[PDB]
RNA sequence: AUGGUGAA
RNA sequence: GUUCUUUGUAAAGUGCCUUCGAAGAGUCGAGUUGUUUGGAUGCAGCUCUAAGUGGGUGGUUCCAUCUAAAGCUAA
RNA sequence: GUUUGACCUCAAAUCAGGUAGGAGUACCCGCUGAAUAUCAAUAAGCGGAGGAAAAGAAACCAACCGGGAUUGCCUUAGUAACGCGAGUGAAGCGGCAAAAGCUCAAAUUUGAAAUCUGGUACCUUCGGUGCCCGAGUUGUAAUUUGGAGAGGG
């Protein structure tokens, strides 16, 4: 498949061809609003491996965030606030420069009957998935939360506040031990 | 200094600031704070008529059925 | 006392309107006096209006019979959260691979004694 | 995989050398 | 709470639900044989022992075949399409039992079925018809 | 002034040879949805031994699958694909595989001949007419590869 | 400060849940057959204990497949390897006994 | 030499099974009387 | 210290 | 249990022989600056930026265990 | 062609079918956050969900004759470790409660975009069918998710 070629080409990020593409695309986006609807992703391989599919129900948005609450987290929060009726699934980096960093976020509309009847995507329609970025359930949010296995995440394996509450509580049984 | 507020009528609508210190009018959110435990109780749900919330529990008990009795 | 709804069910729209007008005239005449009959006529007016509304609603339902996207007024009043929470068909939707796996190896019933 | 190696070589020839690689 | 007091004072009335007794009682709903022999007076473990079945496969924590015969007795309680039959008959008439020759029939073996599949289908057809 | 891997586009097949290639490709237009549907309905009604169909290959993933197998004889590439990275490497892949390639201006024009609004690439594997295809390939080579 | 006044209530709820599972899962024993396991941490290696599920090699040696085994009530764990002949033989014998003792009703 | 693998499937040298499935589905629909053959549609065009 | 109130 | 349907050269599984046999990059990683931990880890602005019999985690020549940079899932 | 078409982009319609605010808030998730070590990832503030939430089937724990999703309890243990000062303070193994595995990216359906949204008329109406419209080729269905898996006999 061609997607392997796309991934390999994207591996050499500092190639003169990708440099030209990035500097052209950033200049083109500089003339557009901060957040706007994207007709199609500029990195089809990344979106496809992130779960995006070219079918009625998916939406691609490009958002610009000031350089220097991670930048990806801020972008996800902004797109979720603007796209209140859509659910943020994942996002990927698409460009950067000395002033701004650009990320592309793919959204799925749970109201569209195509998604509702999609056995592989109807899970997002559950109300528990509302505003995934708000609770940091996205890929970037989970990574920032330190959720992982091993000694490197013992203090933040699942919930930094939960462990503090557990170690601060006084468990007393009916018959004292 | 203050005047009747349309949303609440608490007579706390500042004339000069054009805002209500009690309910937060015209802000969409209703002003409330955790430290104001008594304030929250004074405006907590159930203090009013509850024209619609009252029947929700009864409707749920029947599974939100529709139609009419078969006699 | 008063009018009976079961008698008014079969009345036509024009007859119901005439009865409502007569009841309104009677109520207006009685108001000048200021008297339980006032309560009876008030209840009759409400019953006639309810019968007329019921007839109109069933007519509206009939004109929208079977076709998709009926007026929101006639739609279910269950709750906001139940219009979401995908319906039974959507929830039961399953991919072909999972159906094939289930058919090939369905959950069996068994007991362990011998 | 031979195909993966071929694709990697093709990408290497297409992308040329990176600015830091060009210093060599 | 304020809402509880309002509901108690309201004339709407509580939506009373009495189901405490129903938590203790559970009716078997996955077998007709067990239901006839199951006794709700005994516990799960006691009922399983009475029926002659194991309620636990691993060593249970803490201290501790007249019916199975019915279960064992309970254990003792595809064709070819018309177009497929016609296709099989055509090849059988054209080549008989010559499977190797039948395999190379370009204008009758539209689908390049293997010799094994062809012979199996022909044997099934013969058994069903002749 | 751009990197050599870029600007390989903007040099394209001339008007005459491009028109000849389009005329040749129009012969193998794939059966559109309506035509295929009606033909299948007719076949079902008749039922109620077959020659292999011939059509152009246009799917980018499908074309790339056919490319690098050396089955593709001539491939058309659109020069206005917004994700240019999807087609920057295709000419080099074709050159490495020895498959002649032709850059034709307009993805919309490329897609108009395959019943699609747009089509990034188009390739031919089978032929009805082999002499015409060989002559077109030779002309395209002599006019594009030996020049640019 | 949490006081476990519900201990009796929690036990009653667990018993009720088990009874409900039995009512829904009457024919089956509510448990999946588990393999024998030897623990690490030599302080406990002498103790043998039940595992999560049988290895693929053990299931194959038992004359059945993992997909079919799961539908019959056998826990399958593809993460555990095998490096002891005695444990493998014990697991195979346990699986054979389970297969010889299970009764499966017809799907018809 | 080509880089790929997975030698040619039989379906590439055999008529498509999807076409047969669609034809049989249309035949079933005709049997159920919910599809009119195009020849009958020509007559019904009157 | 946190969050608000009015006051030129 | 009861009743109508299946079908279509349709979809899977078992053992054997044969030909092939993909793997999440501004990502891992190092540097520095703020932050958390009783953990020295992790979190975070930014210069650079990794490989495929490769990469991560642990010790006396390396040996033990997985395949991150996507997501869903009742108890 | 001193023209006429394919798209792509951008606007509008009292367009048709949809969703978003807010309320409540004991529990859940994220951000922020006081009165160099201590009160402290507390108090207060903001944003986002449900009946539970989060997490969840390892780039895991271990150095053993090895265990094998996540979660809660006892134990480990007031130990290791640190600030060695007042003091903070884990985690594997072990026993218990309950156990369920899966879905995409990745190699051609190319002998048939086989996929799906919407409109229309019916029926057995949480949906199905005939037709049309549009999305899809810059990839919608099936086949594979490392336990390997795929074309054939
Ligand atoms: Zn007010």
């Amino acid at each position: 498949g061609a997607y392997k070629y796309l991934e390999e080409l994207q591996r050499k990020k500092q190639s003169d061809v990708l440099r030209f593409l990035q500097r052209v695309r950033v200049w083109e986006y500089r003339q557009k609003n901060v957040i706007h609807r994207a007709a199609r992703p500029t990195r089809p391989d990344k979106a496809r491996r992130l779960g995006y599919k070219a079918k009625q129900g998916f939406v691609i948005y490009r958002v610009r965030v000031r350089r220097g609450r991670s930048l990806r987290a801020t972008a996800e929060e902004r797109v979720g606030r603007r796209a209140a009726n859509l659910r943020v699934l994942n996002s990927y980096w698409v460009n950067q420069d000395s002033t701004y960093k650009y990320f592309e976020v793919i959204l799925v509309d749970p109201q569209h009957k195509a998604i509702r009847r999609d056995a592989r995507y109807n899970w997002i329609c559950d109300p528990v998935h509302k505003h995934r970025e708000a609770r940091g359930l996205t890929a970037t949010g989970k990574k920032s939360r330190g959720i992982n296995k091993g000694h490197k995440f013992n203090n933040t394996k699942a919930g930094r506040r939960k462990t503090w509450k557990r170690q601060n509580t006084l468990s007393l049984w009916r018959y004292r031990k | 200094s203050h005047t009747l507020c349309n949303r609440c009528g608490r007579r706390s609508f500042h004339v000069q600031k054009k805002t209500c210190s009690s309910c937060g009018y015209p802000a969409a959110k209703t002003r409330s704070y955790n430290w104001g435990a008594k304030a929250k109780r004074r405006h907590t749900t159930g203090t009013g008529r509850m024209r619609y919330l009252k029947h929700v529990s009864r409707r749920f008990k029947n599974g939100f059925q529709t139609g009419s009795a078969s006699k | 006392a008063g009018v009976k709804a079961y008698e008014l069910r079969t009345k036509s729209k024009e007859q119901l309107a005439s009865q409502l007008v007569d009841l309104k005239k009677e109520l207006a005449e009685l108001k000048v006096q200021k008297l339980p009959k006032i309560k009876t006529v008030r209840k009759s007016i409400a019953c006639v209006l309810t019968v007329i509304n019921e007839q109109q609603r069933e007519a509206v339902r009939q004109l929208y019979k079977g076709k998709k996207y009926q007026p929101k007024d006639l739609r279910a009043k269950k709750t906001r959260a139940l219009r979401r929470a995908l319906t039974k068909f959507e929830a039961s939707q399953v991919t072909e691979k999972q159906r094939k796996k289930q058919i090939a190896f369905p959950q069996r019933k068994y007991a362990i004694k011998a | 995989s031979n195909r993966t190696k071929f694709v990697r070589s093709l990408v290497r020839e297409i992308a040329g050398l990176s600015p830091y690689e060009r210093r060599l | 709470s304020v809402r509880k007091r309002k509901m108690n004072r309201s004339s709407v009335g509580k939506a009373t639900r009495r189901n405490k007794d129903k938590q203790r009682k559970i009716n078997i709903q996955s077998n007709p044989i067990i239901a006839a022999n199951w006794d709700y007076s005994l516990t799960m473990a006691q009922n399983y022992k009475k029926l002659g079945l194991r309620a636990k496969l691993q060593t249970p924590a803490g201290g501790k075949e007249t019916e199975v015969v019915k279960k064992l007795e309970e254990l003792a309680s595809r064709s070819q399409s018309e177009r497929e039959e016609e296709w099989l008959e055509k090849l059988y008439k054209k080549h008989g039992d010559d499977y190797k020759k039948m395999f190379f029939d370009k204008k009758l073996n539209i689908y390049q079925q293997s010799e094994g599949d062809l012979k199996r289908r022909l044997l099934r057809w013969k058994k069903r018809n002749g | 002034k751009v990197p050599p891997t870029i600007a390989q586009f903007q040099y394209t097949l001339d008007r005459n040879t491009a028109a000849e290639t389009f005329k040749l490709f129009n012969k193998y237009r794939p059966e559109t949805a309506a035509e295929k549907k009606e033909r299948l309905t007719k076949e079902a009604a008749a039922v109620a031994a077959s020659p292999k169909p011939y059509a152009v290959k246009y799917g980018l993933n499908h074309v790339v699958a056919l490319i690098e197998n050396k089955k593709a004889k001539l491939v058309l590439i659109a020069n206005d694909v917004d994700p240019i990275e999807l087609v920057v490497f295709l000419p080099a892949l074709c050159k490495k595989m020895g498959v002649p390639y032709a850059i034709v201006k307009g993805k919309a024009r490329l897609g108009t001949l395959v019943n699609q609004k747009t089509s990034a690439v188009a390739a031919l594997t089978e032929v009805r007419d082999e002499a015409a295809l060989a002559k077109l390939v030779s002309t395209i080579d002599a006019n594009f590869a030996d020049k640019y | 400060v949490k006081v476990h006044f519900d201990q009796a209530g929690k036990k009653v709820s667990r018993r009720n849940a088990r009874a409900t599972r039995a009512a829904k899962i009457a024919p089956r024993p509510l448990d999946l057959l588990r393999p024998v396991v030897r623990a690490p941490t030599v302080k406990y290696n002498r103790k043998v204990r039940a595992g999560r599920g049988f290895t693929l090699a053990e299931v194959k040696a038992a004359g059945l497949t993992a997909a079919y085994a799961r539908t019959i009530g056998i826990a399958v764990d593809h993460r555990r390897q095998n490096r002891n002949q005695e444990i493998f033989d014990a697991n195979v014998q346990r699986l054979k006994e389970y297969q010889s003792k299970i009764i499966v009703f017809p799907r018809n | 030499m080509p880089l790929t693998a997975v030698p040619e499937p039989k379906r590439r040298f055999v008529p498509s099974k999807n076409e047969a499935k669609r034809v049989m589905k249309i035949v079933r629909a005709i049997r159920e009387g919910r599809i009119i053959p195009p020849k009958k549609l020509k007559e019904m065009k009157e």
